[PDB]
C-alpha cells in the first residue's frame, strides 16, 4: 500500500532555565517507533515499538550522535531567528520541523517534505517539486536565499529519494505485524433523553485501529452534515482509538435515522440504528 | 533515520 | 500565536460503577507547548497523574495525554484541569460517562 | 459578534472568516453570505492567497468525496491547480487547509479559519 516515514522535531528555548529543549520523534505510518529527548537522564535514541528492539547497537549509537548534532544546530537557529525578527533573549520560542517521505506500492517516492514553522506558524517549506521553497515571511526569505546558495534543496532531494525511501523500506520489514494490523470499530447507538419530547442518539465507534475513521448520520438516505455533533478521535491508551457522533431527534422517530461507520478495516461500511 | 539539519 | 487547548475526559473501558477502570484527559490543539494538567477526584488532585510525551500534528498544534487509574461510582466527580498561557483562568472539564 | 473581512484580488473577491470552524462549518458560513467556500483556480491565486493571509490555517473548498471516491472542488469542476494537487498526493480521507507556505490535507472536524471566494462576472457597477 502507500507508506510514510515522518520525523517530528521540536526546539523550545526557555530563558533562565538553561539550554533549549530538543526532541526528535519518528513515525512510520502513524506509528511512533523512535524518540530522542534532550531532558531525559539518558538523552539517547530509544525504541518505542517491540519490532524496533530489533536493531543493533551500531545504529542507536549513530542516531544519538546525529541528534546531538541536530540539537546544537537548532540552538543556533533559535538565536539566528531572534536576530532576524528583532526579538529579545527574554521570550520562549518554538521551532518545529516535519521531515520525511512517502512511497507507493512499488516503494517509489510519491511526496517528500521538509516543513518548518517558528512559533506555531509556517516558516519555510520545501515545495513538492523538491527544487524550490516557499517562504512565509521576509525572515524566511533570508533562509531561502541562504539555502539557495548552499543548494539545500539539491541535498534534500537526494536524501528524500535515496536515504529516506531506503530506511522506510527496512522499518516495514522490521515490523510487518502490529503495523499492517487492523482492528475493526465495534459500534453501537445510545439513547439519551432531553427536554421537549426530543432524543439524542449517540453513535459509538470503539477499539478500532488505525485512527482514521468516518462516522456519519443520515435521515432517509441523506447525510446530516450540519445538525450533527462530533468529537475528535481520541486514543484509548491501549493502542486503539475511540470516537462518537450524535444527532438530535424527536421521540418516536428514532428509526428514521441511520449511523454509518467507515474504517479501512471494515468489509462493507457499517449501518446502525437504536 | 532522520536527516541532519542545515542551519537557517 | 497562542492557541487554546481542547479537552476530552473519558474512560478507556465501558464504565460500570464499582468496576475499576482508567480515566483519560486528552488535551489537544494548543500552543505554546508549555502546559499544566491536573486530574481531580471530587475536587482533589490525584497524586502523580501519568503524562504521555508531547507531540504535535501536521498542523503544528500540540497534543498530549494524561491518564490515571480510577473507579467510577454513581456518587463522586472526576475532572481534568488545564492551566495554559492562552487562558485567563484554568479550564476544568468534568468527566461525563455518556460522552 | 466574531470577526470577518472582505478583500478582492484580480477578478475575484474573498471573505476571510477569522472565527474557527470545521470544514462543513466553513462551507455553511459561506452560503450565508452567498459566496461559496474558496475554489483555487491556479498557482497565481494560490501565491496571492498564501502571501495575503494572516499567519494561520484556513479551510478551503477542496475535499475527499467518499461517494465519488475522489478529491473534488466545491463546484465539482477542474482547476489548473490539479497539477499541483495531484502530486501533493493526499490521503483518501479529509479536507484541505491553506497556510502561508503549505496546502495540506487533514481531518475535517478540526476548527480552522475559513475562506469564501467568488468569481466576478463583470466590473462591480
Amino acid at each position: 500500500g502507500p507508506h510514510s516515514l515522518r520525523y517530528f522535531v521540536t526546539a523550545v528555548s526557555r530563558p533562565g532555565l538553561g539550554e533549549p529543549r530538543y526532541m526528535e520523534v519518528g513515525y512510520v505510518d502513524d506509528t511512533e517507533f523512535v524518540r530522542f529527548d534532550s531532558d531525559a537522564e539518558n538523552p539517547r535514541y530509544e525504541p518505542r515499538a517491540r519490532w524496533m528492539e530489533q536493531e543493533g547497537p551500531e545504529y542507536w549509537e549513530r542516531e544519538t550522535q546525529k541528534a546531538k548534532g541536530n540539537e546544537q544546530s537548532f540552538r543556533v537557529d533559535l538565536r539566528t531567528l531572534l536576530g532576524y525578527y528583532n526579538q529579545s533573549k527574554g521570550g520562549s520560542h518554538t521551532i518545529q520541523v516535519i521531515s520525511g517521505c512517502e512511497v507507493g506500492s512499488d516503494g517509489r517516492l510519491l511526496r517528500g517534505y521538509q516543513q518548518y514553522a517558528y512559533d506555531g506558524c509556517d516558516y519555510i517549506a520545501l515545495n513538492e517539486d523538491l527544487k524550490t521553497w516557499t517562504a512565509a515571511d521576509m525572515a524566511a526569505l533570508i533562509t531561502k536565499h541562504k539555502w539557495e546558495q548552499a543548494g539545500e534543496a539539491e541535498r534534500l532531494r537526494a536524501y528524500l529519494e535515496g536515504t529516506c525511501v531506503e530506511w522506510l523500506r527496512r522499518y516495514l520489514k522490521n515490523g510487518n505485524a502490529t503495523l499492517l494490523r487492523t482492528d475493526s470499530p465495534k459500534a453501537h447507538v445510545t439513547h439519551h433523553s432531553r427536554p421537549e419530547d426530543k432524543v439524542t442518539l449517540r453513535c459509538w465507534a470503539l477499539g478500532f485501529y488505525p485512527a482514521d475513521i468516518t462516522l456519519t448520520w443520515q435521515l432517509n438516505g441523506e447525510e446530516l452534515i450540519q445538525d450533527m455533533e462530533l468529537v475528535e478521535t481520541r486514543p484509548a491508551g491501549d493502542g486503539t482509538f475511540q470516537k462518537w457522533a450524535s444527532v438530535v431527534v424527536p421521540l418516536g422517530k428514532e428509526q428514521y435515522y441511520t449511523c454509518h461507520v467507515y474504517h479501512q478495516g471494515l468489509p462493507e461500511p457499517l449501518t446502525l440504528r437504536w | 533515520s532522520i536527516i541532519n539539519f542545515e542551519k537557517l | 500565536i497562542q492557541k487554546t487547548p481542547q479537552i476530552q475526559v473519558y474512560s478507556r473501558h465501558p464504565p460500570e460503577n464499582g468496576k475499576p477502570n482508567i480515566l483519560n484527559c486528552y488535551v489537544t490543539q494548543f500552543h505554546p507547548p508549555h502546559i499544566e494538567i491536573q486530574m481531580l477526584k471530587n475536587g482533589k488532585k490525584i497524586p502523580k497523574v501519568e503524562m504521555s510525551d508531547m507531540s504535535f500534528s501536521k498542523d503544528w498544534s500540540f497534543y498530549i495525554l494524561a491518564h490515571t487509574e480510577f473507579t467510577p461510582t454513581e456518587t463522586d466527580t472526576y475532572a481534568c484541569r488545564v492551566k495554559h498561557a492562552s487562558m485567563a483562568e484554568p479550564k476544568t472539564v468534568y468527566w461525563d460517562r455518556d460522552m | 459578534r466574531g470577526v470577518k473581512y472582505w478583500f478582492c484580488y484580480s477578478t475575484k473577491c474573498y471573505y476571510f472568516i477569522m472565527n474557527k470552524t470545521t470544514w462543513s462549518g466553513c462551507k455553511a458560513n459561506c452560503q450565508h453570505y452567498g459566496v461559496p467556500i474558496l475554489k483555487i483556480e491556479d498557482e497565481d491565486e494560490l501565491k496571492f492567497l498564501q502571501r495575503h493571509v494572516i499567519p494561520g490555517n484556513y479551510w478551503i473548498g477542496l475535499s475527499y468525496d467518499k461517494k465519488k471516491k475522489e478529491w473534488a472542488w466545491i463546484d465539482n469542476g477542474p482547476s489548473k491547480l490539479d497539477m499541483k494537487i495531484k502530486k501533493m498526493n493526499f490521503k483518501s480521507r479529509g479536507c484541505v487547509f491553506l497556510s502561508k507556505a503549505r496546502i495540506e490535507d487533514i481531518d475535517c472536524n478540526i476548527p480552522y479559519y475559513c475562506i469564501c471566494g467568488k468569481k466576478l462576472d463583470k466590473f462591480p457597477d
